[PDB]
């Protein structure tokens, strides 16, 4: 990162700062590094945190400076297609079938998490025309 | 399924039946008459020989001879007749298919062993044969296991004394008087009271008085006294002819001799005797229980009184500690069948029957060593 | 028999 | 090899034949150790493999990827107790597990759902057996028999009431129904008897026709039975009872009829005295017959039959009680009176005297000829015992013949179905000639039922176009030979009975004789003479010696019978006998030809099975033991049927289904649009080699792991996409949550 990109992820970051010592939580640094871009897991983000424990995930800050050095870590469309496909060959995917596997396999989500990915995209029928919001969660 | 026959060359009657059942399907004496005489009749059915029962009903003109005598088989070419008649004619059976028990006195002489297999392989082709002891079957036929068997037939008497299932040889002692030389000397005294039997057809007549008028005497010289002393035991009979014959004291004195061999001249002691001096040969431990088995077999043992003479004068040879006792079932003169359908049914008794392929390899002489 | 009887 | 950390296997326990662990290192080539809470399991010259969740569930036996004990244990468990369903199939044999208590699914919507459907589209139920053998019937002309069986408990009886519940909802009306399940109170009552491990058992064997028009409809029905074990009348062991009918019969007697027959008590008779167990807790014998009589009212047997029968029973148990004295060692009597006789005797309408003579004394003729013996105090008993017996085996085939009456119809049958209850094999810690005669059936039965499977196997092959040298099964041939052949161990018995003096000691030492070592599965136990060992297919079984030869042994002697025959007091009597060397037979023999006759009724038909397994010894309600259920499924071959299928080919896949499941892996560019060739191209990739899979008609066939790893894979590619989609789509919702909001 340049000396410019530095100061636009610096500003990006003290917006993100919800309590005033010009830092984030642990738990917030995912998110953070998910705002400039990058698309890590929670697991890979835990795992350049350190694998913190739950009391400093929730409650230890860190600035900018100690931040940085993960995001450069994590920094450093076929496959996604075919992944959408898997669930599938009329370019479509079910709602409730999209909605199961994010609720249910993998990293879970919430109903209402998916349902706010999912608003606006889905059909009468519940169906899904995949390429399209595929360019439109990758855009 | 296999039925074995079983068959028994008794000296006067043949009995042969199949294997399980409990009676013989045949009896008839075995008995060979030729015609006596010149034949006339053009037209006639003339039979070369009679065999059997047949010659029972045509005997007057008939000679009679039996081919077996003390039981030993004299000429072999009638007995293989009577076995032809008892195959084909009384059991209706093809010898070929089915299986043979025969039946043989003790002690006689060996070629008679070697010479009746020869005749069954050679000219029936049993399957298989074998010879038992008539005193080792009457155990089968009494149910029992150790015993002392008295056995008198027409040719032959014979002690066996078997504990638990071993025969005893040296124990085992012979006599041959028997049922026909009852006969013979029933003719000499019926001369006593001026009746002449000369003729073998007319023998048989005899026979038939020997079996309906004969008695054992309980003690012989009280009753002997008690007749002489009253007609009451004088009896009546009837010749083929009807000339009635009465008949006195004298009708017990054949059953006498069997308890006084001295009478036809014999050497030996009496039945009782032998029977005792058997089991004074057998080993002390064994004796207590012989002298409770004591069973009596063949048709000779059947006079009435018999049972009780033998327990009686037995006793007084016998020490008085030990109970006599003396087992005579009413059907004894079977027993020797019945006895030999119940050894020829036994699954054990399979595996020891002499088979055409091992007689063929060893020849007659395997009748010695495999069968005893 | 053959000796001590007559069969 | 696999096994690696959060794999599961099972262990042995002795509380719970297994249980389960999850490894807790990976395992490489020793001691093993394992997660439940800790302890190295010793390994001496591997443990069992267990299934991933998704098979277990699952409703075919087969379908479970691996196959063993433990995990079809505890398959039948999940199935039982949290499923709450009992019908599950193995091969082609369906097994039933007793849930002891009353379930919906019997309602007539399920039976009209299973009409005209198949095996494998509908779940497990005992009606899919009955279409079964219903569309079989309807392809080939061939009769069906349908065969249940299991230990006393398990339930037969109920799951053939079910069978012709189902035939007949089915078929429409013509009814035939009514009259079979009224038939049942005599059936039970006359041939069910109660024994030492339960209240109610079936000691016949029962078989049921159904005809059919040649259009297809119920005409009627028609009944036989089999394997009576007639030695239960006259001798019982310890704690066990004879049949049921005479308990009820002597609980009667304060009724106003049965005064005439001048019963006594329950124990009075020697017949019942022998149990000890005059009475079974919750059963009123005193009442049962009352729905025994309104049975037979509703069956059609006359009044006047019923107490022609009544009487015969009667005759029964006062004959047994009737008891010699010795005169001599050679012979016995009656003694001047003999109380009980008299009873008998006006009861059947027979001289006092000639009873007298005929059962002291014994007649044989040589038909120019005629000789009485008189016989010994034993035989006097074996004959008494014997008549006695005879009595009771024909009354049973007199009353079963006026059931069959009532049952038929004239109009001819075009092809019957035959549905048939039969004991399981069977083994108690004192083991005597009833468990020897239902063992060596159970042998017979087995064999018929191997080589069925093994036949059935060689067709599904042959049909599915594929080499065959593999099919393989056990012969239990060599072992039915020890028992039935000659120099057997029956025919020994048989033989002693003959011999003049004979006694279960000889009987033993002959068997040493000749089987001792001649044989791997004839064995001595090592501390007995008395005993003997038999290698069964299920078990080895050790049986005593004790008591053979007195329950062996029937003669009936023609004069007794001939007196019984003679006698005009009432019809049935001579109606029994009216229809011989069959007298000389012993019990034994007399089994084997029933038997006989039993394998030529089963034959020229084809079998569909049922298996029955008790679940637990006391009556708990749906609830179940691992330990009995073991020894049920030992017993009943399954687990022989399931190593043997492991050891080849288990699995079945059709590549419609294949590629209806595993489509998930495919790629579309991998995809030829025809599902069998699509997968025939695929499958090469995941799994190493042929020998370890196949390829049919219509089927795939696996070995038995394979299942387990596709499932793994797939799971691992589901997951891998999961997890790419979710992480795309947390990162820019987050961005569109806290932008959004903020902006
Ligand atoms: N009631 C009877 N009383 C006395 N002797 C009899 C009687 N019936 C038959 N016998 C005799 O039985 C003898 C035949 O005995 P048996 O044992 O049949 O000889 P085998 O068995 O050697 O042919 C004949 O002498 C015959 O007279
Ligand atoms: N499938 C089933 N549904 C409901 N109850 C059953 C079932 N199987 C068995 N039972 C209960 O268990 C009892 C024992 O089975 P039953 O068929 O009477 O024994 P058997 O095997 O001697 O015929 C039945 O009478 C019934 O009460
Ligand atoms: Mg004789
Ligand atoms: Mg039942």
């Amino acid at each position: 990162f340049n000396k410019d990109q530095l100061e636009e992820f610096k500003e990006a970051f003290e917006l993100f700062d919800r309590v005033g010592d010009g830092k984030i939580l642990y738990s917030q640094c995912g998110d953070v590094m998910r705002a400039l871009g990058q698309n890590p897991t929670n697991a890979e983000v835990l795992k350049v945190l350190g694998n913190p424990k739950s009391d400093e995930l929730k409650s230890r800050r860190v600035d900018f400076e100690t931040f940085l050095p993960m995001l450069q870590a994590v920094a450093k469309y076929e496959d996604y297609l075919e992944g959408f496909r898997v669930f599938d060959g009329n370019g479509k995917v079910m709602g409730a079938e999209l909605r199961h596997v994010l609720t249910t396999l993998g990293e879970k989500m919430t109903e209402e998490e998916v349902e706010t990915v999912l608003a606006g995209h889905e059909d009468s029928n519940g169906c899904i025309n995949y390429e399209a919001f595929l360019k439109h969660i990758l855009s | 399924e296999t039925t074995a026959l079983v068959c028994d060359n008794g000296s006067g009657l043949v009995k042969a039946g199949f294997a399980g059942d409990d009676a013989p399907r045949a009896v008839f004496p075995s008995i060979v008459g030729r015609p006596r005489h010149q034949g006339v009749m053009v037209g006639m059915g003339q039979k070369d020989s009679y065999v059997g029962d047949e010659a029972q009903s045509k005997r007057g003109i008939l000679t009679l001879k039996y081919p077996i005598e003390h039981g030993i088989i004299t000429n072999w070419d009638d007995m293989e007749k009577i076995w032809h008649h008892t195959f084909y004619n009384e059991l209706r059976v093809a010898p070929e298919e089915h299986p043979t028990l025969l039946t043989e006195a003790p002690l006689n002489p060996k070629a008679n062993r070697e010479k009746m297999t020869q005749i069954m392989f050679e000219t029936f082709n049993v399957p298989a044969m074998y010879v038992a002891i008539q005193a080792v079957l009457s155990l089968y036929a009494s149910g029992r296991t150790t015993g002392i068997v008295l056995d008198s037939g027409d040719g032959v008497t014979h002690n066996v004394p078997i504990y638990e299932g071993y025969a005893l040889p040296h124990a085992i002692m012979r006599l041959d008087l028997a049922g026909r030389d009852l006969t013979d000397y029933l003719m000499k005294i019926l001369t006593e009271r001026g009746y002449s039997f000369v003729t073998t057809a007319e023998r048989e007549i005899v026979r038939d008085i020997k079996e309906k008028l004969c008695y054992v005497a309980l003690d012989f010289e009280n009753e002997m006294a008690t007749a002489a002393s009253s007609s009451s035991l004088e009896k009546s009979y009837e010749l083929p002819d009807g000339q009635v014959i009465t008949i006195g004291n004298e009708r017990f004195r054949c059953p006498e001799t069997l308890f006084q061999p001295s009478f036809i001249g014999m050497e030996s002691a009496g039945i009782h005797e032998t029977t005792y001096n058997s089991i004074m040969k057998c080993d002390i431990d064994i004796r207590k229980d012989l002298y409770a088995n004591n069973v009596m077999s063949g048709g000779t043992t059947m006079y009435p009184g018999i049972a009780d003479r033998m327990q009686k004068e037995i006793t007084a040879l016998a020490p008085s500690t030990m109970k006599i006792k003396i087992i005579a079932p009413p059907e004894r003169k079977y027993s020797v069948w019945i006895g030999g359908s119940i050894l020829a049914s036994l699954s054990t008794f399979q595996q020891m029957w002499i088979t055409k392929q091992e007689y063929d390899e060893a020849g007659p002489s395997i009748v010695h060593r495999k069968c005893f | 028999w053959x000796a001590x009887c007559p069969a | 090899e696999l096994y690696t950390k959060y794999a599961r296997v099972w262990i042995p326990d002795p509380e719970e034949v297994w249980k389960s662990a999850e490894l807790l290192k990976d395992y490489k080539p020793k001691v093993l150790q394992l997660r439940l809470k800790d302890l190295e399991y010793c390994l001496d010259p591997l443990p069992p493999l267990r299934n991933p969740d998704i098979l277990v569930g699952e409703n075919d036996l087969t379908a479970l990827s691996y196959l063993h004990e433990p995990a079809v244990l505890h398959n039948l468990k999940v199935r039982f107790i949290d499923s709450k369903l009992i019908y599950t199939y193995c091969g082609i044999v369906l097994v039933a597990i007793n849930p002891y208590e009353q379930l919906p699914i019997y309602g007539e919507d399920i039976i009209n759902a299973y009409s005209g459907q198949n095996m494998g589209d509908m779940d497990p139920h005992i009606f899919a057996v009955a279409e079964e053998a219903y569309k079989q019937m309807a392809r080939d002309e061939r009769n069906q028999s349908i065969i249940v069986s299991g230990e006393s408990g398990a339930g037969k009886t109920v799951s053939a009431k079910y069978a012709m519940r189902y035939f007949a909802t089915v078929s429409g009306s013509a009814n035939v129904e009514e009259k079979v399940l009224a038939s049942n109170p005599i059936m039970e009552s006359i041939g069910n008897a109660k024994t030492t491990r339960n209240d109610n058992s079936s000691r016949f064997g029962k078989y049921i026709e159904i005809g059919f028009d040649k259009r297809y409809r119920i005409i009627g029905a028609n009944m036989r039975t089999y394997l009576l074990e007639k030695s239960r009348v006259v001798f019982q062991a310890e704690e066990e009872r004879n049949y049921h009918i005479f308990y009820q019969l002597c609980a009667s007697a304060a009724l106003p009829e049965f005064k005439t027959l001048r019963l006594g008590n329950a124990n009075y008779f020697h017949y019942t005295k022998q149990g000890g167990s005059p009475v079974i807790d919750g059963i009123d014998d005193a009442k049962e017959m009352v729905n025994t009589r309104q049975a037979c009212t509703l069956l059609g047997i006359s009044d006047s039959y019923q107490m022609g029968i009544f009487r015969i029973l009667a005759g029964i148990l006062h004959l047994g009680n009737v008891e010699f004295a010795s005169r001599d060692s050679d012979s016995c009597a009656i003694p001047p009176k003999h109380d009980p006789l008299t009873i008998f005797c006006d009861l059947m309408g027979v001289d006092y005297e000639e009873m007298a003579h005929w059962l002291c004394h014994r007649k044989l003729a040589t038909a120019t000829e005629t000789y009485i013996k008189p016989i010994s105090k034993l035989h006097a008993i074996n004959a008494r015992d014997a008549l006695a017996k005879h009595i009771y085996a024909n009354l049973f085939n007199w009353i079963v013949d006026h059931v069959n009456k009532a049952l038929h119809s004239t109009v001819k049958q075009h092809s019957f179905i035959g549905v048939l209850d039969i004991y399981g094999f069977e083994t108690f810690e004192i083991n005597s000639f009833e468990q020897f005669c239902i063992n060596y059936a159970n042998e017979k039965l087995q064999q018929q039922f191997n080589m069925h499977v093994f036949k059935l196997e060689q067709e599904e092959y042959m049909k599915e176009q594929i080499p065959w040298t593999l099919i393989d099964f056990y012969d239990n041939q060599p072992c039915i030979n020890l028992i039935e052949a000659k120099m057997g161990v029956l025919d020994l018995l048989d033989e002693e009975c003959k011999m003049p003096k004979g006694s279960d000691d000889t009987w033993a030492q002959k068997l040493y004789n000749t089987h001792l070592n001649k044989c791997a599965l004839f064995e001595k136990p090592r501390l007995s003479n008395k005993a003997f060992i038999i290698k069964h297919f299920a078990d080895k079984v050790e049986y005593q010696c004790e008591g053979f030869l007195e329950k062996n042994k029937d003669t009936v002697y023609e004069e007794q019978i001939k007196v019984l025959k003679s006698s005009k007091k009432f019809k049935l009597l001579p109606e029994l006998f009216q229809d011989s060397k069959e007298h000389k037979k012993t019990v034994g023999h007399q089994f084997r030809n029933s038997l006989h006759l039993l394998m030529e009724t089963l034959n020229a038909t084809t079998p569909h099975y049922v298996r029955c397994i008790k679940p637990n010894d006391f009556k708990f309600p749906f609830t179940f033991d691992e330990k009995r259920a073991v020894q049920q499924l030992r017993a009943c071959g399954v687990l022989e049927t399931i190593r043997i299928s492991a050891a080849g080919f288990p699995s079945r896949w059709t590549y419609q289904e294949f590629f209806s499941r595993y489509r998930v892996l495919m790629k579309q560019k991998d995809v030829l649009s025809d599902r069998k060739q699509t997968c025939k191209n695929v499958l090469e990739k995941l799994i190493l080699d042929k020998d370890k899979y196949q390829f049919g008609k219509t089927k795939i066939f696996f070995r038995a792991g394979q299942v387990a790893y596709l499932e793994k894979i797939r799971a691992d590619k589901l997951r891998a996409a999961c997890i790419r989609i979710q992480k795309t789509i947390r990162g820019w919702l987050m961005r569109k949550k806290y932008m959004r909001m903020r902006r």
